[PDB]
């Protein structure tokens, strides 16, 4: 559960907020979103799997792990986005049209928001445009992210956490600085005052030659984590790969339905054709001559309209929105 | 037989100690030159017009 | 705390609320916007300042002021609106873009609102377009409102209340007119029911003459307030100015980030440059000539593209969006 | 209270919901929308008046009448929309500009939404667009749709619902069929599980030759209501038309204020003129000569602007936005 560096927080500002979004992938047919925060869902406090609640970061100098549950947290970019699913570090939700995108936690009054900028468009698949899939049409291949908690799309290498400087920690009293550990947590604290030090202290402690509150840091060595390699963390001296955890919600293939377009009507002369074409939404039309020289042609048309083209003998081919290619050969 | 009188009229709005322009009549451009002169082992800077 | 006649209440209608505009502004450069309605806000009821609540115009023919609390106004353009600061007559809050701006109490189930048209407009600063001010760039000169309740952009005049009539007030009896002053309160009345009259009744009062109720009119000696010189009030015989208050969250000055462009690739070749150019938003390129004549010219690009440009013995300048000018000498 | 085939549920598919849309209505001039679905409002459990509540489809196998309150509805576009009226099967609502319209119910947690693609558009009476009715302006013909419930656009056909099959009236048990009616409804059964065989089982009981649970039907008859001709139900044998009901909300006529576009400045030339104009918002110009040959151009400006049009000895006709038309003659 790191925190990072938003550049968007609630009111104007980038701060710090540990549902601070890095990256986001919009590939899906469907316009399934899948995003990443420093958080992390569906465990309790301890790690362990359980879907109602999270575990997060804590705003305060002991700076432990905090929770909270899922009815609380909500996604947005225009409108509010509807969450489809959710393991550990990733979210997956669907949502309306927006240049960027927004999580946000309400504990009651709390609230913690992070926005980041990302132009989501609605995509279709087919050769015509269509608001919302249609009861009836063609079956065709597309790519959806799979729901399923327990897919993988690949992994992410987490490593030890690095140093976490605090103030609390550190103290200013008659000119000289003191250490003030929380209770029981062995605190290494190292500085140049003059000549190097370093060491670790349980309890409050005295350095020497000490003038400024400024010059020390101390911080406790929690080991027993890892973190994601994020760009807003001073990492570990040693930043070997320790973990692999993989990225749920794999992009998988499957079978779509796609609206099939009002049939052309064709007026006929010599040598060529002219189609009648009523399409409510961009549709396209393509086209390509059966000779040497294909001479194809591709346009997309609202409304309804007509066009002329010109047949040889050798023949022409039109496909008309999804409907299947179609041959014609001059007489 | 209900008389009204209507009156209007215009003013600065009150952002405008900001957002404002200036109309300004200029003359014949006077230039004026800051040098380093360098002689021999002296040097000296100096504006002259 | 007037009550005016706003050009949409909540239904379709315009009508009479406390919440009107009037004006507003939209000038600052981080899109912070002031607003002026004829209520009031972190005044108490006698006056006194308290924050957490404001006083308004009363729905009754006794007509006093009333009050609510902070946490029940709304303010939306398109979404909801952050509202970052209140002083008396004065609001200011962020808003999303949109066409018109609504200021909205929600006493429980009594919603009155105030919507008036403003085409408020994203805005940035600088020589390229951003959604947000990014973590890192330069710090450029702007001019935000200043979120301080206690700054001045200027002064209000405001003036002695006029004639407010009644109703209630008055009455038709077996083809008589009568007054009936609420208690207390002594209500100047007048009218010709032939010749003219005029007076102050206190209490239940009998009209000689008087045939039909729309004859006359009363209305209670309130000059122990000053209201502000609006265009939907029936002024007092004497408008002589008697009040000046100030106008909070003055535009002041300061500094604010802006992103750097993709530093463009420059490809050379005979007196000249191909300058390949990235920008995901709509960033300004400016460029002139170094001579007697200028040649210079501007336009804004977005996506990635390339520009060639000839430059003289003499030289060419290039700005990049918010990047330094570059000169050129050919050779 | 039927039940059809929403193309839209809440998450992403289409279901069969109580709430279905299946048509609507935008043509009214302030926006008003008549939407109708499936669901009936204002009526209680047995149908009887109650604004305050409505009645809709059960899911459930003995699929009787549940209820719920007007509170918990909600119409919604791009934002959310106003409801202004209901009337049994119909509902009317003001929203905003949009290309999908959704009903939802909130039973609490559970949610039912219906979502059907529409693009409504904002649209607006007279000779310039604006975003509002103004305050001021000319009174000129409408036609809006009428908010009194007990108005009539027309009438719909009602029939008796057709066969209803379930799958908790029918079970296997060792390789044998059997029906399971609920408490006291007398049900009707049939199937060829080999030869023909229909009846009705009040209580549950055995079928002879029936191998697959698949092979026979069960379903209560009920013919003491009545059904909308709904495409999403297979109808009775006997589809006569048995019942009509009014469509409320009747397109009314009545009048609107329209704005007054600022009057043009005249700036004068040996025959003819040069009109300035200014208009906030696109707003029509036409004009037409006076003689054999009309010659008339209509168009929309924004902005300000000016146009030279040259004015005969037959004159010059012009009409500006709402502005009365106005004649002149050359010298």
């Amino acid at each position: 559960p790191y925190l990072g560096f938003c550049p968007y927080c609630r009111h104007s500002a980038p701060c710090f907020s540990p549902i601070k979004i890095e990256n986001v992938w919009d590939e899906s047919d469907d316009g399934s979103i899948r995003i990443q925060v420093s958080a992390q869902f569906g465990y309790n406090q301890a790690g362990t799997a359980d879907v109602t609640k999270f575990r997060y970061m804590s705003f305060d100098h002991d700076h432990d792990i905090k929770e909270d549950s899922m009815d609380k947290i909500a996604i947005s970019t225009s409108g509010p986005c509807r969450r489809l699913g959710h393991k550990g570090y990733f979210l997956l939700a669907q949502c309306p049209p927006g240049d960027s995108v927004t999580v946000s936690i309400t504990s009651g009054a709390s609230e913690n928001s992070c926005t980041v900028e990302k132009k989501i468009r609605r995509k279709f698949v087919g050769r015509e445009e269509y608001l919302f899939p249609p009861v009836h049409g063609k079956l065709v291949k597309c790519h959806v992210y799979d729901h399923l908690k327990e897919t993988s799309a690949g992994y992410i290498t987490m490593h030890r956490p690095g140093p976490h400087a605090y103030k609390s920690y550190l103290e200013e009293a008659s000119g000289e600085v003191y250490i003030k550990p929380p209770s029981g947590k062995n605190v290494t604290y190292e500085c140049k005052c003059g000549d190097y030090s370093t060491g670790i202290v349980s309890t409050r402690t005295k350095m020497n030659g000490c003038t400024k509150a400024k010059q020390c840091i101390a911080y406790k060595s929690d080991q027993t984590k890892w973190v994601f390699n994020s760009p807003d963390l001073i990492r570990h001296t040693d930043h070997s790969v320790q973990g692999k955890l993989h990225i749920p919600f794999r992009l998988t293939p499957t079978v779509c339905p796609v609206p099939l377009a009002h049939t052309p009507t064709v007026t006929k002369w010599f040598k060529g054709i002219t189609l009648h074409l009523t399409a409510t939404r961009p549709t396209l039309l393509t086209t390509r001559k059966l000779g040497l020289r294909a001479d194809a042609t591709a346009e997309w048309i609202t409304g309804t309209t007509s066009r002329n083209f010109s047949v040889g003998r050798e023949g022409l081919e039109y496909v008309w929105g999804n409907h299947e290619p179609v041959r014609v050969w001059a007489q | 037989e209900n008389t009204q009188l209507s009156e209007a009229y215009v003013e600065f709005a009150p952002d405008c100690t900001i957002d404002h322009a200036v109309a300004l009549k200029v003359h014949t451009a006077a230039l004026k030159v800051g040098l380093r002169i360098v002689y021999g082992n002296t040097t000296a800077h100096l504006d002259t017009f």
